[PDB]
């Protein structure tokens, strides 16, 4: 299983950035997705869910109408679209899929992260 | 409560719990797909929740992976003919699900009672410890050969699936025409009588036509029966 | 007539129509031949 | 939103020693916590899912616990590699949510 | 007609009394006791049922102070003349007088029945007839043997056994039992069972059929002078040499392997295919005794899965054989 | 047997066991019917 | 399954000495248990065995009348009480468990040892 | 009493070797020896039971055979870690007795 | 009858009541079956 992300750079504030993740070694189109972002020497923020077939979105309270996840199950290909980007949002953002492994298989929990890849919003040159 | 009870004992020693006077919804038990196994032999399990029992036991042990086999109808094992003994007949649920989770830390608590039983009736708990018994000349001591005694202890290691530890807990009905003390979670319909219908009173079931009766029931007595032992006359549940 | 219960709505609830087939099919056979003895015992006593 | 605390949110222990990480939640969630391992500039692992189930290729000296609210994450001896961040998270209903992460120093 | 734990008719009960300096002692219980008391001033008011009735195990009371019934089943301390003067579990509360109770224990269920009759005679126990309903019913469970009464001290009372007959009831139009017949008291009553009618006439009537009890048993089995020549192989004179096993090969006998296996100057007697006990029982077509002579360390290298010199080298042992290396 | 094709961790089947409850004979259901097991909200996988 | 020793020390010839061990990790109540002894430098030399619940006790020759084996199993201790010492009851004693490993019960077996205490008979100061 | 008595009383081999050590009983007790591994300054670990069967965590180069009054306890290829002191003992009958002991020394 | 063994103590005796109830039932069915033709020739033959 992988998950490549690509997307993430220096951007200035009040703009927009779109990252991906590259899935593979498993079916795509059947798992939810998350991205999770980890700023600078902070703790871990869940950022954003899309279900199965993309008809379900989540996000988190700090990224409500800017931030929208998409789908790609004919690539198999995870989007984050960041938009009105600001100084809080500068973090290490991971793609990672749900996963579940036989028995316990009710409970739902986390698995396999994303490298992360990082975004910077700074308006310095 | 008792599905997710914290502890269970060991199979030498299976607590017996009495179900009676509950509304009892077996769905829940069914929906949870926590449970290994669901063997269901006297009912389908689908219909548990619709019918009504005269009397419901819960027996709760906890065995290894290998074992939950033998505790079945009819069938033969060291733990099966030593330790629990279902008759041929029960009419009842198998419930099992690992125990490496609550338990499997190793584990000597949990003992199974081997040779010192020999052969074992159904349903009943053996805990005598029958110092030396099994086979041998010299007698009740702490004697050594081919006495060897009974209450050996398994030994639960998160190493040990055939010989993981298996909770299982084991339901038997008991089926009669009486007051059914427990009985699925079904409304009441108002009463109609001198009209077709198709009844069940108390879970008894049936068609015919419910009139009025000016035989006197002794206070006791619920149903009353024909000649043929055929059901004539009920005793109306909510109102007498 | 070596069944689990006489009363054939019993065998109706309590278990599933597949398995209670069986049940059913033990108890027709049993309530069938008592039929063809009653009977076989009217013609030779209304021959009399 | 189901809150996660756990307490300490540090703690100094040496090679070798029992420590106990724990965390509470905000209303019962009766055995849904995974736990998770985190160094710095790296990626977390599971290692404790179900709140007391071992993740695959978990070393056992990882053991977990709990129902309801009570829940703790233990280590029978330290390892120099388990000083980490470690993470409760619940998963009973959403939005999904982490404690705010227990760091486990050298004393 | 129904088959359950009835007090056989004209059947011996035993009499205690409640007199002149008297006692009211233990008795035995039973799959089920009856219990029938004649008062004038109310004077019994209690039961017990107890396995020890010492604390030990658990012990039902029953028991009636002036107004309230009282029902518990703890391990309770009673006295060993437990008289009333004038781990824990359930409770429940609420001669001109023959005030009969049947006490029964069934499938992990204790049950209680009742009547009242007024009577005229305080000799004895009228001649009458008398059902008894079912008073109360509760489970309590209790591997019970023993039973013993609480009279109340400043009224003789009946005991006897229930047993598990056959009885045909007659019930009358508004259900009450009026008359009811043993099937087993007297030839005659077993024929109103079979014909099922309270009448009999006139008549002769199949009912039962007589039978022999098979008495003694017997097993038997030819006696045969094939016996087995083991002896001769054991106590031959000169074994071969360890390169030169010498294979006899045993057939045609009867082997008495028992009497090899009591035999207790062999030092070692070691068994792997078949256990020396079920040796005699088990019986095949083909034996082979092996003879030779070896050091001690070597009676060791003689087994199967083993790699040695003797092992090896000269004789052989397969893992999978079922045979017995006995070596002195 | 199939390890030589399959089995590469090769995660491209399905069985779908959860909240398939029940099927008649010879019947496929090829519904993804995204959850239900038992309760009232959807939308999230949940627990 | 931890068996803690205790109760040694220097004795006087002639006096008494109650040992301990204290029983954990296993239900204790359902086993026999062994006192072992070990003379300085020397070999084992088996003691004192008691039955599982206490009614049968058996001593080696050379303790008979001196030595007194008891149990507790509300507390999961057990106790060997030592009389009328003398100079060659100087040991390392041990406290021991039946125990048997498999399914060949009909061995009963040895196992699982305390870390033994030392018993020295003496007058010395 | 059943006397058990051990021979040789001590013998130095070298790691790799193959050594064999034997316990014979005064009467025959069938299958009841038990083969023990005792450092000094330290309790005694078993190694065989029935004199026949391996007990869990020690190696499989231990092994021992017999039944009656002849016992081998053999060690196939000796390892540093395996010079020590071996004692046998009966359970056939009380009072419970070992073997005098077997020393492996290093050659 | 479509059974092990004609001799009813066999069935009992080398194989317990859970396998061996199948085929004494068999038995039973045959033998039985075998009674109620004696029974109804003899009421016929009776009336003759
Ligand atoms: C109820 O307790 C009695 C003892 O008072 C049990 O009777 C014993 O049964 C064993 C069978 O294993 C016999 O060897 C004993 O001799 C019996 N005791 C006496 C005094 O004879 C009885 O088994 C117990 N009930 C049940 C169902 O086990
Ligand atoms: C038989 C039963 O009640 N099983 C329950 C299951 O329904 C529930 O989802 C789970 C939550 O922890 O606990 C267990
Ligand atoms: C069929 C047979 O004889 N099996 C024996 C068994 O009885 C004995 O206990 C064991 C010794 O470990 O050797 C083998
Ligand atoms: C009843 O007891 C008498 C002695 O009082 C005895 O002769 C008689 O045989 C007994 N009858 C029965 C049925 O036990
Ligand atoms: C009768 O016995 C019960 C048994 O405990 C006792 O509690 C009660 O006080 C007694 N008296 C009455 C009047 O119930
Ligand atoms: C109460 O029951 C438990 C059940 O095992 C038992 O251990 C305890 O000894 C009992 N109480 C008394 C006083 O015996
Ligand atoms: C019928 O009931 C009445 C009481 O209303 C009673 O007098 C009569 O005896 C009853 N019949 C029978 C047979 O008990």
């Amino acid at each position: 299983v992988q998950l490549v992300e690509s997307g993430g750079g220096v951007v200035q504030p009040g703009r927009s950035l779109r990252l991906s993740c590259a899935a593979s070694g498993f079916t795509f189109s059947i798992y939810g997705m998350h991205w999770v972002r980890q700023a600078p020497g902070k703790g871990l923020e869940w950022v954003a869910v899309i279900s199965y077939d993309g008809s379900n979105k989540y996000y988190a309270d700090s990224v409500k109408g800017r931030f929208t996840i998409s789908r790609d199950n004919s690539k198999n290909t995870l989007y984050l679209q960041m938009n009105s980007l600001r100084a809080e949002d500068t973090a290490v953002y991971y793609c990672a899929k749900e996963g579940r492994p036989s028995d316990i298989v009710v409970v739902v929990a986390f698995d396999y992260w994303g490298q992360g890849t990082l975004v910077t919003v700074s308006s310095a040159s | 409560e008792v599905f997710n009870a914290t502890r269970f004992a060991s199979v030498y020693a299976w607590n017996r719990k009495r179900i009676s006077n509950c509304v009892a919804d077996y769905s829940v038990l069914y929906n949870s797909a926590s449970f290994s196994t669901f063997k269901c032999y006297g009912v389908s399990p689908t219909k548990l929740n619709d019918l009504c029992f005269t009397n419901v036991y819960a027996d709760s042990f906890v065995i290894r992976g290998d074992e939950v086999r033998q505790i079945a109808p009819g069938q033969t094992g060291k733990i099966a003919d030593y330790n629990y003994k279902l008759p041929d007949d029960f009419t009842g649920c198998v419930i099992a699900w690992n125990s490496n989770n609550l338990d499997s830390k190793g584990n000597y608590n949990y003992l199974y009672r081997l040779f010192r039983k020999s052969n074992l009736k159904p349903f009943e708990r053996d805990i005598s410890t029958e110092i030396y018994q099994a086979g041998s000349t010299p007698c009740n001591g702490v004697e050594g050969f081919n006495c060897y005694f009974p209450l050996q202890s398994y030994g639960f290691q998160p190493t040990n699936v055939g010989y993981q530890p298996y909770r299982v807990v084991v339901l038997s009905f008991e089926l009669l025409h009486a007051p059914a003390t427990v009985c699925g979670p079904k409304k009441s319909t108002n009463l109609v009588k001198n009209k077709c219908v198709n009844f069940n009173f108390n879970g008894l079931t049936g068609t015919g036509v419910l009139t009025e009766s000016n035989k006197k029931f002794l206070p006791f007595q619920q149903f009353g029966r024909d000649i043929a032992d055929t059901t004539d006359a009920v005793r109306d549940p909510q109102t007498l | 007539f070596g069944a689990i219960s006489s009363v054939l709505n019993d065998i109706l609830s309590r278990l599933d129509p597949p398995e209670a087939e069986v049940q059913i099919d033990r108890l027709i056979t049993g309530r069938l031949q008592s039929l063809q003895t009653y009977v076989t015992q009217q013609l030779i006593r209304a021959a009399e | 939103d189901i809150q996660l605390t756990q307490s300490p949110s540090s703690l100094s222990a040496s090679v070798g020693d029992r420590v106990t990480i724990t965390c509470r939640a905000s209303q019962s969630i009766s055995s849904y916590l995974n736990w998770y391992q985190q160094k710095p500039g790296k990626a977390p692992k599971l290692l404790i899912y179900a709140a007391s189930s071992l993740q695959s290729g978990v070393p056992s000296r990882f053991s977990g616990s709990g129902s309801g609210t009570d829940f703790t994450l233990t280590i029978s001896s330290l390892q120099p590699e388990d000083f980490a961040t470690y993470y409760c998270q619940q998963s009973y209903s959403t939005p999904r949510t982490f404690g705010q992460g227990t760091k486990v120093e050298i004393k | 007609s129904t088959q359950d734990l009835f007090l056989p008719f004209f059947s011996n009960v035993t009499w205690f009394h409640a007199i002149h300096r008297f006692d009211n002692p233990v008795l035995p219980f039973n799959d089920g006791v009856y219990f029938a008391s004649t008062e004038k001033s109310n004077i019994i008011r209690g039961w017990i049922f107890g396995t020890t009735l010492d604390s030990k195990t658990q012990s039902l009371l029953i028991v009636n102070n002036a107004t309230n019934v009282v029902i518990k089943v703890c391990e309770f301390q009673f006295c060993n003349d437990p008289f009333l003067g004038v781990n824990c579990t359930f409770e429940y509360v609420s001669f001109k007088n023959l005030r009969e109770f049947v006490f029964k224990n069934i499938d992990g269920y204790f049950k209680i029945y009742s009547k009242h009759t007024p009577i005229n005679l305080v000799r004895d126990l009228p001649q009458g007839f008398s059902a008894l309903e079912p008073l109360v019913d509760l489970p309590i469970g209790i591997n019970i043997t023993r039973f013993q009464t609480l009279l109340a001290l400043h009224a003789a009372y009946y005991v006897g056994y229930l047993q598990p007959r056959t009885f045909l009831l007659k019930y009358n139009e508004n259900g009450t039992i009026t008359d009811a017949v043993d099937c087993a008291l007297d030839p005659l009553s077993e024929t109103k069972c079979t014909l099922k009618s309270f009448t009999v006439e006139k008549g002769i009537y199949q009912t039962s059929n007589f039978r022999v009890q098979p008495t003694e048993s017997i097993v038997r089995f030819p006696n045969i002078t094939n016996l087995c020549p083991f002896g001769e192989v054991f106590n031959a004179t000169r074994f071969a040499s360890v390169y030169a096993w010498n294979r006899k090969r045993i057939s045609n006998c009867v082997a008495d392997y028992s009497v090899l296996y009591n035999s207790a100057s062999f030092s070692t007697f070691k068994c792997y295919g078949v256990s020396p006990t079920k040796l005699n029982d088990l019986c095949f077509t083909n034996v082979y005794a092996d003879s030779f002579v070896i050091r001690g360390d070597e009676v060791r290298q003689i087994a199967p899965g083993q790699t040695g010199k003797i092992a090896d080298y000269n004789y052989k042992l397969p893992d999978d054989f079922t045979g017995c290396v006995i070596a002195w």
